C-alpha cells in the first residue's frame, strides 16, 4: 500500500501536454502521466514507439561512419 | 528489539486489562487515565505479556 | 486474485459473481479487502501479532 | 445529524498505516454491527425464533451446531442480496 | 411523537410562533398534529415544523395564506446576526 | 461436552459418594449455604441410599473380578459390587441387559469375591 | 464461545434449497391494505418480517428494528433462462451431445485434459484457457463420438435466445427455437463424470439449476419503503418490479389453465423472461431497461452490487461513522506540530468513554458533578450491569454518589487526548494522523503551520474532519503509531515533509543574515 | 451409571482474578460455564474434580483476556438405555410412576410396571393391586430395566427415563424375596 500511494501521490504533480519540440536531435514521445499510464498498463504498442541504438566500437566516433 | 506493532499491541492489551479491572503494577500519579497508565508500565519496563514470533 | 470478493469489488463486479457460482470458487479470507468485508482485524501491521502473558501475575 | 463519510481512500490510508484495530474500530463499532446465527453444518444462516426462546435452522433442520457470530449489517444485507440471485454463498466457521 | 413541552414555549394558541420571539435548536414554529397511522388508533401523530438542529435566531415575519386547493398556508422567516468570526471568509 | 474429549473411567455409586462427600466439605468451609450444588446434594442422599458397601473395597473386588476373567469390564464389576446378588436370577438379570450372560460356577466365585 | 467466518464457499442455490429456506409463498401482487396493513400472501407479508412499527413478526417475534427479514419464493407457471448463466449455458450446450448428454470428446482425450485440468486448476487464468481449449474442441464435431446421433449447430442471440440450425426436407434449415423447458430437460441429462471439464462443480452447481423454476424473494428488511411527506407510500423499486412479476406469473398460469392458444402463451412465456432478466439485471444489453412511473430507469438487483454508490463501494469498503466532526481551519503557530484546537462546542458534544478505576475515580466523580453543561462533565454513565443513563441536573449528585468501580463515564474531551484528524482526498498515508486535544473557545480546528504540507491544506475555506476512536486499543494504536512526530521524514523519498514553510524560513533569513543584530530587550522577549 | 472421564477446554480467565494462581481461578470458571449441566453424549456434568494442568493465555484482540487450554477430570452419571436403575420412587402419577436414578428423575409408566393389568391407586394415589394385590410404595426403593432415555436439553430438564419392571429380577425387594423362594421351592421339588 505504501509503494502504491508513494506512485499515485506524485501523479497528482505531473503535467499531460508535455514539450513537444523537436530540437533537431530529439524525437517527439508522449510523457508526463499518460506515460506512467502506459507503462503501468503495459500497452502491446505504444502510442509512441522509439529505440536507441549504440553504435559498436567502430563508427561509435566518426560522425561520417555513424 | 519491539517492532511498533508489538509496542503497540502490548500497551493496547495492557490498556484494556487495566480498564476492565486488573491492578496496576507500578504506582501512578492520581487522575491519569488507563492508557496513560499502561504507556507508563511499559516504559518503566513492567510488561507481563510475551509476544511469539516463529 | 484468487479471492472473488477482492476482485468483484473492483470492478465488474457481477460478471465475476457469477463466474465465482459456476466454478465454485473457495474464497479463504487471507487478504485485507475481504476482511475489512467481514468486519474482523486485517492480516497487516498490528493485526498478525499474537501475544502471550503469563497467568499469576502479583502486583509489585 | 448526519455523520461524515468515512471514504475508502482514508481506508487504505490507515491500512498504510498498518492499525488494524483502529480500521476495526473506525468501520465496525461506529457504523454497524451485529450477531447473527451461523449452522456450521451448511453455512445458511439460521433462524432464532422470540416465541420458544430457540435457534434452528429451517434449510437443514439442524439444532445442535448453531455458533455466534459477528459481522457488520452491511455484510448481512450483501448475504441477502446475493441470495435473492441464485448465488450460495457458503459460510465456513473457524474457531479463535 | 410529542416532544418536550420545552419547545411548545414560544407558540400561541392559533399554532403560530410570535413574531419578534427568540428561537434555538429544534423549538417548534408551526405546531401541527397529522392523522394517525395504521400501525395506531384514536392517536395524532405529532407532525410540527421546528427550526434546524444547528440553526438560531429570531422570528422575523409570519404569514398565512391560501394554497392552490384552499388549504392554509403559514411561512416563517428566522433571521440570525452574523457577527465576523474565526473561520469566515 | 467441551472440545475434544480423551479419557473414560467408570466407578461405583461409592467410589463417588466420597468424593460428593469432598464436595459437601469445600462447599461448607466456603461457607455456602448449600453443603453441595443442586443436583449433587439429590445424588448424594441416591449414593447414601445403599453407600454401605465401602468404596476401597469396592475397587478391590472390581479389581479381582477382571484379574478372574477377561471379558469383564469396569462398569460390569462396579455394578456386580453394588448389586450384591444372592441367587443365580440376580446375574441372569443384571446380565440380560449385557451381550453376555453369566455361569453359574461363575456366580459362586464371585459370590467369594463379593465378600460382605 | 465466538467463532470467525474461516472461508466462503459459493454456489448455485438448488429449488430444493429455495423451496426449503423460503418462509412462505407469494400469489397476491399487492403489498398494503386500504388502512395500511399488509396484505396477506402478498409481496409485503409479515412472514418475510415487518417494517412497520407496531408490527410482530409472526415468523420469529421480532419488531421493525429487531426482525432481521425471511426469504419468500415465487413458483414460475414455466422455466426462464437465469441472464447471468446465458452465456455460460450456450458454451455448454454446443459442447455435448444432444442425445445421451455426455461431452463430445473422445475417451482418451479426455482422460489426457482431465490430467491436465488436475495440475493446479486453482489458478483462475490457466483454468479458463483449458476450459476454452475443450470448448474449442467440442464445437467442432457434427458427430458425437460415445453415442451415434448428429449434432446441429446452435446460435446464440442475446441476451437469453438460442436457435437450433436444423436440417430438413429438400436439405433446407429451419432455425428451430429451443424453448426454456426443452433447454433445462438438455442440461438435466449430463453426467457428474465430466462436469470438471465444462468448468462447474459437480456439488457447488448443477447444469440444471441454471435454468430457475423457483424465485427467491428477498426479505421485506431488505425492501424498505418510504412514507412520503404526501402521506403515500413509496415503494422500493425491487417491490414494483416483484409485483410485475407475480402479475405476470398469474397470468400465466390462468391462460395455461384455460386453454389459450399457443401464440399467447408464448407471448406471455416471453414477457416472464423480459421482466425476470430485468429484475435480475436492468442495464443487460440488448434489453430496454424497464422504467418507472416518472420515466426513470429502475434499480434492481444488479445495479445495487455496482458503481460508486453500491453496496461494494459505498456502503461496505467506506460508510458514514460516528463521532465525528468537521469544520474549517484556522493557523495557530502557539501550539506544538502534535496539538489540535478544539472548538469547546464540538467537544461538549463529543465524549470519550472511560472505565472507573482506582486512580481516577475522583475526576470522573467531578465531570459527573459537573453536568452535560460545564466543559469538564458528562452526558452518560454505564452501570457495571450494562444499562445506560443520561447524566441530567436532577441526576448529577445521585449519580456522582452511585458510581464506582466497574462504571462507565462518557466524559467530555479532555487536554491530552487523542484524535484521528483528516483532510481529504487522502491520496498519501500522512493525510490522517493523530494530535493531542486542546480545547479553544471558538468554531474553528486549529492547526498548527508546520504541519499544513503534510494535509496539503491551505486556510482558504479547506474543510478536515476529526475522528474520535471508542476504545483503548484504538487510542492506543492511534497514539504510538500515529503520533505527528513520528513521520516527521517522508516514506516517499526519505527525507522531511512536516519542516518551515514561508514566514519560517523569511524569519530565519532575516535572523541570521550578515549584519543583523539585537539589543537585550529583543534578545530577552524573543528568547521568552 | 457413575462415571469419571477427563476432557480437554479452554478457559477464558478475565481480568479480575489474574492476581490469583491459574489453577483454581480455572476451576471456579469451569464450575460457572458446566456445574448444572446434563450432556447428550456424556450425561449429567456434576463437579470438576481438578484441573489437571494449565497452558499459557493467548491475548485474543477484542477481548483482552486470557484464554488458557486445560486438561481435567470430571465425574458424569451416564444414564443408559436398557439398563437396572436402583432407585426409590419420588412420587407416582397416573399415566407413569416417577423413580429418582440420579440428578434427572426416571419415569416408569402405569401399563408398564407388573404383567398385570394397568392399575393405579386413586385413593392412595400409590398403586392398587387388582389380581397380585403387590404394592409398591413411596418410600421403598427399587431397581428396574430401562426402556427408553429422553435426551431432549442440558438444563436438566424435560428428560424423563423410561424404566420397565414387567420383565423378572426387578421391583420391591419384598416380590423379589417372593419370586427367590419359588425359585427355591421349584429348585427343591
Ligand atoms: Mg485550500
Ligand atoms: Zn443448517
Ligand atoms: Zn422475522
Ligand atoms: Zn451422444
Amino acid at each position: 500500500t505504501v509503494a502504491a500511494q508513494s506512485i499515485g501521490e506524485p501523479s497528482t504533480q505531473m503535467t499531460l501536454n508535455t514539450f513537444h519540440y523537436a530540437g533537431v536531435a530529439e524525437i517527439n514521445v508522449t510523457l508526463g502521466l499518460p506515460r506512467i499510464i502506459e507503462i503501468v498498463d503495459a500497452r502491446k504498442n505504444p502510442s509512441t514507439p522509439m529505440m536507441t541504438v549504440y553504435l559498436d566500437e567502430e563508427h561509435r566516433y566518426d560522425r561520417a561512419k555513424a | 528489539k519491539y517492532t511498533r506493532f508489538e509496542k503497540a499491541r502490548i500497551i493496547g492489551a495492557r490498556a484494556l486489562q487495566i480498564s476492565m479491572g486488573a491492578p496496576v503494577l507500578i504506582d501512578v500519579p492520581p487522575g491519569i487515565t488507563p492508557l496513560e497508565a499502561a504507556i507508563l508500565e511499559f516504559e518503566k519496563g513492567v510488561i507481563p505479556i510475551t509476544v511469539i514470533r516463529p | 486474485k484468487s479471492s472473488v470478493l477482492a476482485r468483484a469489488a473492483f470492478e465488474i463486479t457481477v460478471q465475476h459473481l457469477f463466474e465465482a457460482a459456476e466454478k465454485g470458487e473457495v474464497d479463504n479470507l487471507n487478504g485485507v479487502i475481504e476482511n475489512v468485508l467481514i468486519g474482523q482485524p486485517v492480516p497487516v501491521g498490528t493485526g498478525m501479532v499474537k501475544l502471550t502473558m503469563k497467568l499469576p501475575l502479583r502486583p509489585q | 445529524e448526519g455523520g461524515l463519510r468515512f471514504g475508502e481512500m482514508e481506508r487504505d490510508v490507515l491500512v498504510g498505516h498498518g492499525a488494524a484495530m483502529l480500521l476495526i474500530e473506525r468501520l465496525l463499532e461506529e457504523s454497524d454491527k451485529t450477531e447473527v446465527w451461523v449452522c456450521e453444518n451448511c453455512g445458511h444462516i439460521a433462524l432464532e425464533d422470540k416465541r420458544r426462546r430457540r435457534v434452528y435452522c429451517p434449510v437443514c433442520g439442524e439444532e445442535e451446531r448453531i455458533s455466534k457470530v459477528e459481522m457488520s449489517y452491511a455484510f448481512k444485507l450483501l448475504l441477502d442480496e446475493l441470495k435473492a440471485m441464485v448465488i450460495r454463498p457458503k459460510l465456513n466457521l473457524s474457531e479463535r | 411523537g410529542y416532544r418536550g413541552e420545552k419547545y411548545y414555549r414560544n407558540l400561541d394558541e392559533d399554532g403560530l410562533i410570535f413574531p419578534e420571539s427568540k428561537v434555538e435548536g429544534k423549538d417548534v414554529l408551526v405546531g401541527r398534529t397529522s392523522p394517525p397511522r395504521f400501525l395506531s388508533l384514536q392517536e395524532r401523530r405529532e407532525t410540527s415544523v421546528a427550526v434546524r438542529p444547528s440553526e438560531k435566531g429570531v422570528v422575523d415575519k409570519v404569514i398565512i395564506t391560501e394554497t392552490g386547493d384552499g388549504t392554509k398556508l403559514v411561512k416563517v422567516t428566522v433571521r440570525d446576526l452574523r457577527i465576523p468570526e474565526l473561520g469566515d471568509k | 461436552i467441551g472440545r475434544g474429549k480423551l479419557g473414560e473411567k467408570y466407578i461405583t455409586i461409592a467410589e463417588a459418594k466420597e468424593l460428593l462427600l469432598k464436595r459437601r466439605e469445600e462447599e461448607v468451609k466456603a461457607g455456602i449455604e448449600e453443603p453441595l450444588y443442586y443436583e449433587a446434594r439429590l445424588a448424594l442422599e441416591h449414593a447414601e441410599r445403599f453407600a454401605k458397601l465401602p468404596a476401597d473395597k469396592a475397587k478391590e473386588a472390581v479389581e479381582e473380578l477382571m484379574n478372574a476373567f477377561e471379558w469383564m469390564s469396569d462398569r460390569i464389576a462396579c455394578k456386580i459390587v453394588d448389586i450384591m446378588p444372592e441367587d443365580s436370577m440376580d446375574l441372569r438379570v443384571i446380565f440380560a441387559k449385557e451381550e453376555y450372560q453369566p455361569t453359574q460356577e461363575e456366580m459362586k466365585q464371585i459370590l467369594d469375591i463379593l465378600d460382605k | 464461545m465466538k467463532k470467525v467466518i474461516g472461508s466462503i464457499e459459493f454456489g448455485i442455490l438448488s429449488p430444493q434449497e429455495i423451496r426449503k429456506m423460503s418462509a412462505v409463498e407469494v400469489t397476491v401482487p399487492d403489498t398494503y391494505d386500504d388502512d395500511g396493513y399488509p396484505i396477506e400472501g402478498g409481496v409485503m407479508d409479515k412472514r418475510m418480517g415487518v417494517i412497520d412499527p407496531g408490527l410482530r413478526c409472526e415468523t420469529c417475534g421480532g419488531r421493525a428494528g429487531e426482525c432481521p427479514g425471511h426469504f419468500g419464493h415465487i413458483e414460475l407457471a414455466r422455466p426462464v433462462i437465469h441472464v447471468g448463466f446465458a452465456k455460460t449455458i450456450y458454451r455448454i450446450l454446443e459442447s455435448t451431445c444432444r442425445e445421451c448428454g455426455r461431452i463430445k470428446l473422445t475417451d482418451e482425450e479426455i482422460e489426457e485434459y482431465m490430467k491436465k485440468i488436475e495440475l493446479a486448476r486453482n489458478r483462475r487464468s490457466e483454468f479458463n484457457e483449458i476450459i476454452k481449449e475443450i470448448h474449442k474442441k467440442a464445437k467442432e464435431r457434427m458427430v458425437c463420438p460415445h453415442c451415434g446421433a448428429p449434432q446441429y449447430p446452435i446460435k446464440f442471440e442475446k441476451p437469453t435466445i438460442y436457435w437450433e440450425i436444423r436440417k430438413d426436407e429438400q436439405g433446407n434449415e429451419y432455425r428451430h427455437r429451443l424453448m426454456p423447458t426443452e433447454v433445462r430437460d438438455w442440461l438435466e441429462k449430463i453426467p457428474d463424470k465430466d462436469l470438471p471439464l465444462l468448468g462447474l462443480d459437480p456439488e457447488k452447481s448443477r447444469p440444471e439449476w441454471m435454468v430457475l423454476t423457483v424465485l427467491p424473494v428477498p426479505p421485506v428488511t431488505a425492501r424498505p419503503s418510504i412514507t412520503l411527506e404526501t402521506g403515500i407510500r413509496a415503494e422500493d423499486d425491487l417491490t414494483h418490479k416483484l409485483v410485475d412479476i407475480i402479475r405476470i406469473n398469474n397470468r400465466l398460469k390462468q391462460n395455461i389453465e384455460a386453454g389459450a392458444p399457443q401464440l399467447i402463451i408464448e407471448d406471455l412465456w416471453d414477457l416472464l423472461q423480459y421482466h425476470v432478466t430485468t429484475y435480475i439485471n436492468n442495464e443487460a444489453p440488448g434489453v430496454p431497461p424497464a422504467k418507472h412511473k416518472s420515466g426513470r430507469p429502475l434499480k434492481t438487483l444488479a445495479q445495487r452490487l455496482k458503481g460508486k454508490e453500491g453496496r461494494f463501494r459505498g456502503n461496505l469498503s467506506g460508510k458514514r461513522v460516528n463521532f465525528s466532526a468537521r469544520t474549517v481551519i484556522s493557523p495557530d503557530p502557539m501550539i506544538s506540530i502534535n496539538e489540535v484546537g478544539v472548538p469547546v462546542e464540538v467537544a461538549m458534544e463529543l465524549t470519550v468513554p472511560e472505565k472507573v478505576t482506582e486512580f481516577n475515580i475522583e475526576r470522573l466523580r467531578k465531570m459527573v458533578l459537573n453536568g452535560p453543561d460545564k466543559y469538564p462533565g458528562a452526558n452518560y454513565v454505564i452501570d457495571p450491569e450494562g444499562r445506560r443513563r443520561r447524566i441530567m441536573d436532577s441526576n448529577k449528585e445521585t449519580l456522582a454518589n452511585q458510581l464506582d468501580i466497574g462504571w462507565t463515564v462518557e466524559r467530555h474531551l479532555m487536554d491530552g487526548d487523542i484524535v484521528l484528524f483528516n483532510r481529504q482526498p487522502s491520496l498519501h498515508r500522512m493525510s490522517i494522523m493523530a494530535h493531542r486535544v486542546r480545547v479553544m473557545p471558538y468554531r474553528t480546528f486549529r492547526l498548527n503551520l508546520a504541519v499544513c504540507p503534510p494535509y496539503n491544506a491551505d486556510f482558504d475555506g479547506d474543510e478536515m474532519n476529526l475522528h474520535v476512536p471508542q476504545t483503548e486499543e484504538a487510542q492506543a494504536e492511534a497514539r504510538i503509531l500515529m503520533e505527528v512526530q513520528n513521520h516527521i521524514i517522508s516514506p516517499r523519498y526519505g527525507g522531511p515533509i512536516i519542516g518551515g514553510i514561508q514566514d519560517h524560513i523569511s524569519g530565519g533569513y532575516l535572523l541570521t543574515r550578515e549584519g543583523a543584530y539585537f539589543t537585550r530587550d529583543e534578545v530577552e522577549q524573543m528568547l521568552m | 451409571m457413575y462415571k469419571i472421564v477427563t476432557v480437554k477446554d479452554v478457559v477464558r480467565i478475565p481480568p479480575t482474578m489474574f492476581t490469583m494462581d491459574p489453577k483454581e481461578a480455572a476451576k471456579i470458571i469451569l464450575r460457572e460455564t458446566y456445574e448444572g449441566t446434563y450432556d447428550k453424549d456424556e450425561g449429567v456434568i456434576l463437579s470438576i474434580l481438578e484441573v489437571k494442568d494449565i497452558k499459557d493465555g493467548i491475548i485474543i484482540p477484542g477481548d483482552g483476556a486470557t484464554y488458557h487450554e486445560v486438561v481435567f477430570d470430571v465425574l458424569v452419571w451416564e444414564p443408559k438405555i436398557h439398563e437396572v436403575v436402583e432407585g426409590y420412587v419420588a412420587d407416582v402419577m397416573p399415566f407413569g410412576a416417577f423413580i429418582r436414578i440420579g440428578p434427572i428423575d426416571g419415569l416408569v409408566h402405569i401399563s408398564q410396571l407388573m404383567d398385570d393389568y394397568v392399575v393405579y391407586d386413586e385413593r392412595n394415589k400409590q398403586f392398587v393391586g387388582k389380581e397380585k394385590k403387590y404394592l409398591l410404595k413411596i418410600g421403598d426403593l427399587v431397581r428396574a430395566r430401562i426402556i427408553n432415555i429422553s435426551a431432549k436439553s442440558k438444563v436438566i430438564r424435560e428428560n424423563r427415563i423410561g424404566l420397565t419392571m414387567r420383565q423378572p429380577g426387578l421391583g420391591k425387594f419384598e416380590w423379589i424375596e417372593k419370586e427367590k423362594k419359588k425359585e427355591k421351592e421349584e429348585g427343591k421339588k
